RNA sequence: UAUUAAU
RNA sequence: AUUAAUAA
């Protein structure tokens, strides 16, 4: 009944983490000014 | 012997609400000043402020 | 229900 | 199977 909501969620976490060690690792080098999950399709508007 | 200082993250994300109650809850739990302190100057300026 | 777009 | 958009 759930499958849409939970793996949209799933993936919110994920691009979390993957925010958060791309900060972590490579500082001032890419700034997120938007994030979209629909799923298993993350998109994100970014500038380099 | 151990005096604090606050910790800068840019990873970090939090409500507002959280740091300016810390601005009230550590004036009850810290000492700065008369013969001893727990604190730094910086870290007194930044809890006056919150 | 009928068709189609998507997952 | 699941949500939508038109038609009836």
């Amino acid at each position: 009944n759930s499958t849409l909501i939970a793996n949209s969620m799933h993936n919110m976490a994920i691009g979390t983490l993957m925010q958060r060690e791309v900060g972590r690792e490579q500082p001032g080098v890419l700034t997120f000014l938007s994030e979209q999950y629909v799923g298993d399709d993350t998109l994100f508007y970014t500038k380099l | 012997q151990i005096i604090l200082d606050l910790k800068i993250d840019p990873g970090e994300r939090m409500d507002p609400a959280v740091r300016m109650v810390a601005g009230v809850v550590g004036h009850l739990l810290f000492t700065a000043g008369g013969r001893f302190t727990n604190l730094t100057q910086n870290m007194a300026r930044q809890l006056d402020i919150a």
